């Protein structure tokens, strides 16, 4: 079986160049096959970038055409991707794929695919989170925003509060800093008789924040 | 060139589900289909409109005519729950469909519950303003969020999570509108519109 | 000057098979010769009718000149560029014979073609065309919306009617379908007539010959 493997820096600063390579094993780069790059921003659809043939012929996505370059190393048996002048819109999971032609007409199919590698575009460096309360008035929670890098672990009342708790995944804002929210669904009767404390932990910055949520 | 798919469809176990893909003169193009499980790579299920790769069960089949292509799964099992993308080629460019989430119903339907939080007093004194729209306890796990500033759509400063599994096996989602304190104080109303299974839930906050 | 084909057959070169690319600076010839066994005969698998008779004729001529009789852009009723195959690659992508046009459906329709070319030259014209025999019923519909199709080629000395044979064949160069090619000599005042509702491989370039 033929296998593809993506590798490269997972963090690139804005205006920088995303630089990736794809190692091909089980097959030769010199084939009747084409070698393609495809990206998928988190929680979104697949986007074709471009492709290359062992002879050097390329085809690019017209909207990325200005800043994209794909090349091939026959000796090391790999092909590579360079996407320049990057912005937050370039944060994506980057896949490489082998493309085969149809027996009749134009186009082709993608197989196999590599595992994919996440590339984040942010100028941020290690930063601790700010923690803000979401006051109910029922549901209440803690907003954990402007922290870099991931992850952030959240618990309530030092683990004593589990039921009714959901900690959401983080969004990467255009600023380059992550933000998530942890909410707990409680009976509306308990709001005046009971105290709720969220426990936020950011291990990369060694930040531990306890915030109480009131009415 | 764009390929349009329905955002989501649900189907009972054992029943048959049709995933549609639409495009200009799509019947003149060979269409391929890909299965993607969360956190994993796309998997080829159907290529060249009708063909199955070795290792794909006869359960899967596809067809193409006119401007619309269709992926078909018969007697679908739990393992068939995934995202499905159609694919074609036009004018020296490969094109992928918007994608369709297929849910096999393992539990009863649940209407979502939407809570909208205005910026906290503390954040406003930090010279920042963030609207938090929290969506929880709904099934199936597919939702579409839209933000309105004074009834006018805003795509700037909006970030939304993918629906995630709760402890009770329902699904939850979140959307953020990040603003500066001046922007948030420029409009008199903000809305979070959440559409789920043809039904639309809405919450509204206002600066004072 | 005599045309000596290094890697290509007469059929492949007349049809303009992409796999035979040999450097030709001067485009005038006397005659055509095939030596031993050609490396490439037909890139899209199929047959060439009356081939032996044609090779003898082209070695019997003292002047040979290629010319464009039916421009590929003159088909505004159909799709003349998208019909391509992996068995005939060019620069890694799918392609076809250069001198003959594979007509497929534009949008959801394949209107009936009535086209006539009158030889206005002072020389005999070698004209080539073909029929495509699709793999199955599904492929027929894919390429041409019309299930039941025909090709009529008239000349004062010829009456031909072809019906594509839809069948699955052995895979040659990756394809289970076939293409049959035909030729005739068009007299200096005579006109050739084409009619087809599908499966037609139309001429673009022809060859002026002198005995």
């Amino acid at each position: 079986q033929v296998q593809l493997q993506e590798s490269g820096p997972g963090l690139v600063k804005p205006s920088g160049t995303v630089s990736l390579t794809c190692a091909v094993s089980g097959g030769s780069i010199s084939s009747s096959y084409w070698w393609s790059w495809v990206r998928q921003p988190p929680g979104k659809g697949l986007e074709w970038i471009g492709e290359i043939y062992h002879s050097g012929n390329t085809n690019y996505n017209p909207s990325l055409k200005s800043r994209v370059t794909i090349s091939v190393d026959k000796s090391k048996n790999l092909f590579s991707l360079k996407l320049s002048s990057v912005t937050a819109a370039d944060t994506a999971v980057y896949y490489c794929a082998r493309v085969a032609l149809f027996d009749i007409l134009t186009g082709g199919w993608f197989d196999p695919w590599g595992q994919g590698t996440l590339v984040t575009v942010s100028s941020a460096s290690t930063k601790g989170p700010s923690v803000f309360p979401l006051a109910p008035s029922a549901a209440l929670g803690c907003l954990v925003k402007d922290y870099f890098p991931e992850p952030v672990t959240v618990s309530w009342n030092s683990g004593a509060l589990t039921s009714g708790v959901h900690t959401f995944p983080a969004v990467l804002q255009s600023s380059g800093l992550y933000s998530l929210s942890s909410v707990v669904t409680v009976p509306s009767s308990s709001l005046g008789t009971q105290t709720y404390i969220c426990n936020v932990n950011h291990k990369p910055s060694n930040t531990k924040v306890d915030k109480r949520v009131e009415l | 060139y764009e390929l349009t798919q329905p955002p989501s469809v649900s189907v009972s176990p054992g029943q048959t589900v049709n995933i549609t893909c639409s495009g200009d003169t799509l019947g003149d193009k060979y269409v391929c289909w890909y299965q993607q499980k969360p956190g994993q790579s796309p998997v080829l299920v159907i290529y060249q409109d009708t063909k199955r790769p070795s290792g794909i069960p006869e359960r899967f089949s596809g067809s193409n005519s006119g401007d619309t292509a269709t992926l078909t799964v018969s007697g679908t099992q739990a393992m068939d729950e995934a995202d499905y993308y159609c694919q074609a080629w036009d004018s020296s460019s490969f094109v992928f469909g918007t994608g369709t989430k297929v849910t096999v119903l393992g539990q009863p339907k649940a209407n979502p519950t939407v809570t909208l939080f205005p910026p906290s007093s503390e954040e406003l004194q930090a010279n920042k303003a963030t609207l938090v729209c929290l969506i929880s306890d709904f099934y199936p796990g597919a939702v579409t969020v839209a933000w309105k500033a004074d009834g006018s759509p805003v795509k700037a400063g909006v970030e939304t999570t993918k629906p995630s599994k709760q402890s009770n096996n329902k699904y939850a989602a979140s959307s953020y509108l990040s603003l500066t304190p001046e922007q948030w104080k420029s409009h008199r109303s903000y809305s979070c519109q959440v559409t789920h299974e043809g039904s639309t839930v809405e919450k509204t906050v206002a600066p004072t | 000057k005599p045309l000596i084909l290094r890697d290509c057959s007469v059929a492949g070169w007349l049809l303009g098979n992409p796999m035979c690319d040999e450097f030709i600076n001067v485009p005038e010839w006397s005659y055509i010769v095939e030596k031993a066994n050609p490396v490439n005969d037909l890139c899209y698998p199929g047959d060439f009718n009356d081939y032996e008779e044609l090779k003898h004729l082209l070695s019997r001529i003292n002047h040979f000149e290629k010319i464009q009789i039916i421009p590929k852009s003159s088909w505004s009723s159909h799709e003349a560029s998208l019909g391509v195959s992996s068995a005939c690659p060019y620069q890694g992508k799918s392609s076809f014979f250069r001198n003959v046009v594979w007509l497929i459906k534009k949008n959801s329709a394949y209107p009936t073609i009535k086209r006539s070319y009158n030889n206005t030259n002072q020389e005999d014209l070698l004209v080539l065309w073909g029929i495509h025999h699709p793999n199955d019923a599904a492929e027929q519909t894919k390429l041409y919306q019309n299930p039941t199709t025909y090709i009529s080629v008239g000349t004062s000395t010829l009456n031909q009617r072809l019906v594509p044979r839809i069948a699955t064949r052995s895979k040659v160069n990756g394809l289970s379908s076939r293409m049959e090619f035909f030729w005739t000599i068009l007299k200096p005042n005579d006109a050739i007539n084409f009619e087809s509702n599908g499966n037609f491989i139309a001429p673009e370039y022809a060859y002026k010959i002198v005995k």
